[PDB]
């Protein structure tokens, strides 16, 4: 248990108190005959350390509409906030995870910390559309289906076979 | 004794409606001294020169592009806002920040009040009290 | 009526043919015994003036998604373009008809070829909405209505009275 | 009338007065037997509406170098500004009005709140330079004068007939 | 007779299937004369060296900012495309308007086809026939 | 009696001369109260520590780019003026604005003065008194 | 003898009348072989098939910020130019330079005429016959 | 008697280590009347609220982006520092400079420090004492 | 086996010949009474699929200063690039690895296809570098020392406790 | 047998010797036909007219940010290049990516030379031999 | 003297032919009896080296409405180009030369190769006006002249005395 | 000598006193019977001018990483800065010389006040390299050299002789 100096109230003497805990904050300072005495942080406030303070914190974090609570006011500690599903964070906003164009596929998922990660479509494979999710999937392969080719494949479309 | 107050952003400061900031005035940092606060406006009891101050934080994504912030007095001896103090901005000009201060002195009478507004108001960014906020003190 | 030169192809005498009016081409050249054969243009071609072309222009021209046939193709004329309803033309795109915000009000809406007109509310006036149609309208009137004022308005709020 | 409540100067009364219409203001305020006395407004001084205001509003309204006033200080409102002929309003600037170059045309005229509107000139019809003012102009038309064709024209140039 | 060919924007050229883009091969500055056409391929009846070229105009509003704009040969010996002359721009850096244009002798066989590809084909503003186009000649 | 004032941006505001701006000092919102003012400066009558401020509103078309913001102390004990708070800015990186707040705390002995510059004057925008202003208070 | 020519950017090149930009046809690169040249335009007196080419060098400083750069025919059956190939650029988007290239095939009649139009033609920069130019050859 | 002071930008001021800014107390502007300064921090004695201020000049050449200006209070009771007021701004949207300002009132208890920090502090330019600084009085 | 048709050069019978698989082009066609004559593909060529080239593809593809092969030249593929340590692909450039500033720590390091992740240190950490591997760190912990306070630390400074 | 040719970007197709660029000859989609190759020249073998062409894909990060891309003419007779075809582009008005082209008619004898030079050649992104190139053919 | 190898038309003995020095060009090639004859480059040409072309190289340098000949067209050289009084280069164009602000004054005029240097004025200095040509000037000093300080002057503003 | 008034300290009589000269500043004002006197400025401050300051201003300017000083601080003057060797100033800061690229020359030498200037090699010279000292330099003429045309040079590279 730490401590903190205090010289007392009105009688002059010259103190050593018991801090209090995270959760709590000093409701009364510690006298004479009694120990610090420690009251539980109201709603809404928080102490994530051991402290003397006369009032607990302010669980003073706003979200904004792009966000979400990663923690909740405690007592032991401020709310914080992430972007929500579909967002990743950019110098302090949310931005809209952006999708692979035709010719290029997703490598990575986007996250709330992360953009999608995006590659061109390595030869052989492909993929068609504008899309956060889909991956360079690989060409029809029209030998493997006893088929002989109609049209070749690209990075933007699957190869036909008749 | 001498008029203070230091208001705050709080989670019910962008209403929307076109009205004033709605600010925090107990909790955390902000607090009041000899004023009053109602509906966003500061309110004066005691009638003298105060030093008014405001800061909004804006931010956004890209570029309408002109931000107004202000201060503004009403009193009920006139229907309409009264401009004190006022500052244009573009800071859209793909991520920005910028932040808007404003301070000087005017003469209020008790019973008067002061607002922030700023258009378009969807650019402030609320964060955690210390960002935009709105205050006074007798001069 | 306006002419070509022309050779009968039987003999070599010189001819003077008539060009052919808008909407139609050249068929078939003057000969010594009959005028020229102005033909009518075929579907999706046109000629706008007089002429001795021996095909008519295509109406090449193709609109966007954003714009829509200002003008038909026709015998006499191609096809032309212009921006649908809440758009405007700017340097050949049909853009967004823009809102004005709050403290702002339309006094002109947008057309095809203008983008929506906008100025800050006079005094007396409002408007608290981002909006493409809305105008600056004025205050509640408090006096008028015989009530008292509760609430100053502004350029984006309107005044509040109590009853 | 409206009115508004004042509780007398020194006597301590709480009474009812008469307001001060516009283009004037609260020089004396009501008493025991007399009415609300109004003045009217100084010069360069206003009020717009009913009020009980002890000084009448400041025409505080300045117009820059590209305005001019589109209404004057008067008692009953403020100086208020518009853009100067040649310019128009764009973000509170006054700008110049545009020129449409060669092979487009003036479909409207700038205005104080509003650019030059411009297009392509359409087939047939022509400008050959960068003005404010010049419209898309039909060909010269060689058939109905009787002509025959020496250049065709363009988007920017008139046709020439012999 | 040497082979030549040019074929120009349509009202059907943007497919969106992310194939090839499709051109007007009859009407208008459109033609054909000793090479065929099939699903937007210039289709080879001749074999030999040809100078190919494709223009496509590009345009937009503000800000995948890359435009690849390529001439891609088939085969039926190989069942993938053969990249032939690329070109990669990135013209956002409102509106704006910008030209891509290609061209280069490459051989060709009987029976192998060129196509036209535009990665992200969206940007590609047709008007007339005259602003994007694909041909090709025999040399 | 505690020395105070909020002077405002006028018509004459702009010399254009290299000088400081000058300002109202009556109408409106403009006020003096046991400080004096002549040919744009603050005059001090009683010696102490002022809080200073001002702020211009800055604008323009495009972009000589590098703005200056200051406020000086004029002393008849040297021939020149002191710089006490400056900001550079350069706002112009197509119409944009820009606001330049300054306050501080200097020591000002009776008979010194206090003025605002900004080079270049050409940019700041007068609109209604509101937007550019200069003011002091005892602390 | 297969028609061809090139020809290049000279002293009177740009007219400022809107009619097409002329061109140097004998000295220097400059050429004509089995094409002829009136007032700015390519004159075919040989009917066939034609790879027609020009290209423009711009340049500016800073911001119709839309060039359009097009090769239009002239046939003395209709009385309006016809566009063959055209393009639009905002190279805009402090010094800047750019250049715009375009090509393809088209067919001409002996007596018709191809031209090269620059709007705004004020962005034309003209150095040495190198980096503005016209051209065409039969195939 | 009324707690004050004026800290200014020093050759020291920049320490790289992630610290506050320190500052000049004694000479030029500088000055502390009832209130102490010890490594950086403006150390409260007398318990009230203080009207806090602070000016940093930013500058640079191109593009991190986002600079991070703020006041903080130490308080021996918690052992980090707590956010009073605090500005974001992302002025590198070549060289550019920009200023910030913040002003507030809060509460101080005797003990307490209220320091400076930039994030990122090589952004800030120092030149004379003159555009960085930092000061407080009683309210 | 995939196929394609082909004549016999003596005769004219009409042949059915076996394609060539991935590594392979085909040297010789087939005939009447031999098959197709599969040749391996030579040094820097190759062919990924089953096929009947006469010659194999180029392996054309250029690695940059800042990339290196991820695959080698191989009969069955062409090369292919990724970007060195340090950097990772945007745009089809190798860009430099960000650094986080004081303040803020990295959460992911860099990747070839990554930059640097990073955030600002949450209450109770620090970071005093600008650094492309650091992450946040607890404050020291002056209480779990037994030692008093000193100076309190922030996002970009420790904690310092006496002794 | 018509000249032709067709050379494509290579490994060691950048020298930086400010010399011209060099190119691949045989493999993949380069050949000679009718013409030769020395140190990155097409060496011309039959006198004539020739469309040469040049492609280089240029690429960046931000921003002498003029690229002059060029094709020029060396001949025995006379110790200097000749320009024939030029341009200049300022592309880097963060990535992008522009393609450069060019291309016309000159008149070539046998022994002459045409080489491809880009300043600077620092710009130049090789990929695969497709988006940089320098060919020609005779008309 | 350099040279270039020939052949005698009469009878093909090889030949050893001069070349031709800078103003001119070969108009004749060498024989066994007679050396090169070299023309003079005719008008609007030039040979600026030792050659042996068969024409002169055209004078193709063109400069536009900001710039002027600083080399004429000479049978040595081709034409060259500068910037006009006012105007500097810059990226192959002709810009106006700066103004310094008030505050600021010049420490170097424009030229054709240089934009104008300016500095802001040291302590003791002015300049009041945007000006290209106006140095910062000392300050009028009172002292000097006798006279009392009336307004204190600033980098952009004179020192005003009384009488 | 100039002159300032001075009403005495505690007499009140009104008096005119001796200003001091630069590099000093008044330490004791003028009385009945004494001169103003005038000590010199401490260390670290200056005046520049004749004055009646009660303290010497402070020599308060700073030079950051790029710059030296120009002049240094000194009882009649403050310190001031310039750019070090390889900067320029422009708009208060000290940017790096740049060089001129392949196919140009220096034409001047950057100084702390202006960057390098840079001309295209004008036909007959070359510049092979980015540098921010190299001129263009004459073609290797092989005329003179006794040497024959191997190939021909440009505004980028050397001719070359045999
Ligand atoms: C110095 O060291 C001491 C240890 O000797 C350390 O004190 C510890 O502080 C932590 C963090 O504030 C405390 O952990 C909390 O304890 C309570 C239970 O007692 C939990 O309920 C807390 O909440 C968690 O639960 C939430 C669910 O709603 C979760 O979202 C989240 O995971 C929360 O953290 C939390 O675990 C701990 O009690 C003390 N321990 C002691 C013995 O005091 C102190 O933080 C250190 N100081 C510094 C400056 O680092
Ligand atoms: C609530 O309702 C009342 C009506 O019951 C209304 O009061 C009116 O205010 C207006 C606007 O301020 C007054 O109109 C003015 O009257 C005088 C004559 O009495 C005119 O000279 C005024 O000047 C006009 O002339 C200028 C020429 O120099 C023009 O440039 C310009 O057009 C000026 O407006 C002006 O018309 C009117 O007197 C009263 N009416 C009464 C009966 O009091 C009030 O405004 C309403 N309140 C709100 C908040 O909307
Ligand atoms: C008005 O006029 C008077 C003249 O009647 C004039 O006073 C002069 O001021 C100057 C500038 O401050 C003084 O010059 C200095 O004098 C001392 C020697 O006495 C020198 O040591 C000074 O330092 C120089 O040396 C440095 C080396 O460390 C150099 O870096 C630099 O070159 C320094 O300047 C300096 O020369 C001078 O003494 C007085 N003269 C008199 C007679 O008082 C005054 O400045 C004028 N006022 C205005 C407002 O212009
Ligand atoms: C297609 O399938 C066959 C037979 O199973 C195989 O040999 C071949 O390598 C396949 N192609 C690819 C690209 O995987
Ligand atoms: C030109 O005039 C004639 C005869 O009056 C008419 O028939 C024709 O349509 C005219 N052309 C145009 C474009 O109006
Ligand atoms: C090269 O040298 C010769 C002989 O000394 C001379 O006549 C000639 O003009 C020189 N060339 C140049 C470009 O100076
Ligand atoms: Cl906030
Ligand atoms: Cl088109
Ligand atoms: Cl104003
Ligand atoms: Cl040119
Ligand atoms: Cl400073
Ligand atoms: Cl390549
Ligand atoms: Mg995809
Ligand atoms: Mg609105
Ligand atoms: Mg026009
Ligand atoms: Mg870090
Ligand atoms: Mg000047
Ligand atoms: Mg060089």
């Amino acid at each position: 248990t730490p401590t903190y100096p205090w010289r007392d109230a009105e009688t002059g003497e010259r103190l050593v108190c018991a801090q209090c805990p995270p959760g709590t904050f000093v409701q009364r300072p510690c006298r004479r005959d009694s120990p610090t005495t420690c009251g539980p942080c109201p709603p809404r406030h928080y102490t994530q350390f051991w402290n003397y303070l006369e009032r607990c914190r302010y669980c003073n974090v706003l979200c904004g509409e792009r966000e979400e609570e990663a923690r909740a006011c405690h007592a032991t500690h401020n709310r914080a906030c992430r972007c929500r599903t579909g967002f990743f964070a950019h110098a302090g906003f949310c931005l809209e995870h952006a999708s692979c164009p035709p010719g290029a596929g997703v490598i990575a998922p986007g996250t709330p910390s992360q953009n999608t990660q995006c590659q061109p479509c390595p030869p052989g494979t492909f993929s068609a559309s504008s899309s956060s999710s889909e991956q360079c999937q690989p060409h029809r392969n029209c030998t493997a289906l006893g088929l002989a080719l109609n049209v070749p494949g690209s990075s933007s479309h699957d190869t036909l076979c008749t | 004794v001498n008029p203070a107050a230091h208001l705050t952003g709080a989670n019910s400061s962008l209403t929307g409606s076109g009205g004033p900031l709605l600010w925090e005035t107990q909790l955390g940092l902000a607090f009041l001294r000899g004023l009053s606060y109602h509906d966003g406006a500061l309110v004066v009891t005691k009638a003298g020169y105060y030093y008014i101050y405001s800061k909004v934080q804006l931010g956004g994504v890209g570029c309408a592009s002109t931000i107004t912030h202000g201060l503004y007095k009403r009193t009920p001896r006139y229907p309409e806002e009264l401009e004190l103090l006022v500052s244009q901005q573009s800071p859209c000009g793909r991520v920005w920040w910028d932040s808007s201060f404003l301070g000087g002195v005017v003469h209020l009478e008790a019973g008067e009040e002061v607002v922030v507004r700023v258009l378009d108001e969807r650019l402030v960014r609320l964060r955690d009290g210390t960002r935009s906020y709105f205050g006074a003190f007798m001069v």
